């Protein structure tokens, strides 16, 4: 394990997004306040209620 | 919307067809020329759906018939004998 970590695990360390783009469905995208109310506010209200 | 503000979260008259009308509006946006005819057709379809749901709400949910019966009895003096007795009792008060 020690030699693996120092040499082999050292060698094999090739261990090298919210698309908020309205462009796709701008006509279908809710208003910023409407989008907030429908995605965040309902969840916030649910947590508050619980 | 104003009624759903006071009424419990009763969904849109168009419910899932609201998105369908949104898609129609997107098609209108995709139309190269603005046609008043097609826009009016879509508006009338949405209007008709909303009007049918509103009529259902008015008659079943808002009991238009009960209110009309009340209006007949009171506003139209449907309880004519009742208003007659009321007049008979109140005549001395209302003569002055």
């Amino acid at each position: 394990i020690n030699f693996a970590r120092m040499y082999l695990e050292q060698s094999d360390f090739h261990e090298k997004d919210v698309c908020v783009d309205r462009s796709s469905e701008s006509v279908t995208c809710q208003t910023f306040e409407l989008t907030l109310r429908s995605c965040l506010y309902p969840h916030i209200d649910k947590q508050y209620l619980d | 919307e104003n009624q759903n503000v006071n009424l419990t979260r009763k969904g849109s008259i168009l419910k899932n067809q609201e998105d369908t009308f949104a898609a129609e509006l997107h098609r209108l946006k995709q139309q190269p020329l603005f046609s008043l005819v097609d826009f009016e057709q879509v508006v009338d379809r949405i209007r008709s759906t909303v009007a049918e749901h509103l009529w259902k709400l008015m008659v079943e949910e808002s009991d238009l018939l009960g209110q009309l019966k009340i209006i007949k009895d009171f506003y139209l003096l449907g309880r004519g004998e009742l208003f007659q007795a009321f007049i008979d009792t109140a005549q001395h008060m209302l003569k002055t």
